[PDB]
């Protein structure tokens, strides 16, 4: 049991360590997405 | 209550069983936290330690 | 009427109520499929163990959490489909063992935050989340080795 | 089937408009038109056995 297919590299990146979110809705399928609605503020606490 | 419906099983008799309570939730006006705080609170007694 | 601002069926699945008149995966299928099949490029999501075989470069460390961002930019990890299904993470001299995470059928977006300035933000989207991945050591391995 | 609002999550429920009868969510003004015909089945189960007696 070789790893007979893609031998794949794993490169490790920096340049958006702290600038990634990951945002995730419960409640809104997949299948819908919040591209096509104009968005108007977006309020942070670091 | 898309959440709590999801939360509890998407087995069809779930919804089937679960059903009456989400008509009796919406029955009463509850739909915010606070609210259903203050309906808690009226429930709960003063049993003073 | 509108086919996209349609209403919801619970199934996810399932969820065009009305027409206009599913097989669960494994790592080999899935990266098969994502390679072989498709050259388009996914966006993947993955929980690593608490700790990475490696100790943190000079940051001022007794064992302590060694995570991804202790690590340095760069090629880290070897990532191998060998027969019979199995997939493994060959990680240095160790081995992780890859595997589905449960498949999330809501919206998993990836965004960026980008504080440009200190008032200022770029929220920046990159892509959406369609498989979790799962990574964890082959204790196994670790054992029967010693 | 228990119909829930993509709007804001709350569970819509079963009204008439003007046009015709809509579901609508009890927190936000979403509403959807029912557009046709819409079923749900129960199938309940039947009273399948008989089961005479005074066997040995
Ligand atoms: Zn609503």
């Amino acid at each position: 049991d070789d790893p007979v297919v893609q031998e794949i590299d794993v490169y490790l990146a920096k340049s958006l360590a702290e600038k990634l979110y990951l945002f995730q809705y419960p409640v809104r399928p997949a299948s819908m997405t919040y591209d096509d609605i104009p968005h108007l503020s977006a309020k942070i606490k670091p | 209550d898309q959440e709590i419906v999801q939360m509890i099983g998407t087995e069809e008799h779930v919804m089937a069983a679960f059903g009456p309570s989400l008509e009796e939730c919406q029955k009463a006006q509850i739909f915010t936290q606070m609210q259903a705080l203050k309906y808690i609170g009226n429930k709960v007694r003063r049993q003073r330690m | 009427i509108i086919n996209i601002k349609k209403e919801k069926r619970e199934t996810d699945e399932e969820t065009k109520q009305i027409l206009r008149m599913l097989p669960k995966d494994v790592s080999v299928a899935e990266l098969l499929r994502e390679l072989s099949l498709t050259k388009e490029e996914e966006l993947l999501f993955l929980q690593l163990p608490d700790t990475l075989p490696g100790q943190p470069p000079t940051q001022d460390i007794a064992e302590n959490a060694c995570t991804l961002a202790d690590l340095t930019e760069g090629q880290v990890g070897k990532l191998l489909i060998r027969k019979s299904g199995r997939v493994q993470l060959l990680l240095g001299k160790v081995t992780l063992d890859v595997t589905m995470g449960t498949a999330c059928s809501f919206l998993q977006e990836l965004v960026s935050v980008g504080l440009g300035d200190s008032r200022t933000g770029e929220m920046t989207v990159l892509g959406h989340v369609k498989h979790k991945l799962v990574c964890s050591p082959d204790f196994e391995s670790l054992l029967d080795h010693k | 089937m228990l119909l829930f609002c993509p709007g804001c999550g709350n569970g819509l429920i079963v009204e008439e408009g003007q046009r015709c009868h809509r579901f609508a969510c009890n927190t936000c003004p979403y509403v959807h038109n029912i557009t046709r015909k819409v079923t749900n089945r129960k199938y309940p189960k039947l009273k399948e056995v008989d089961d005479v007696l005074g066997g040995a």
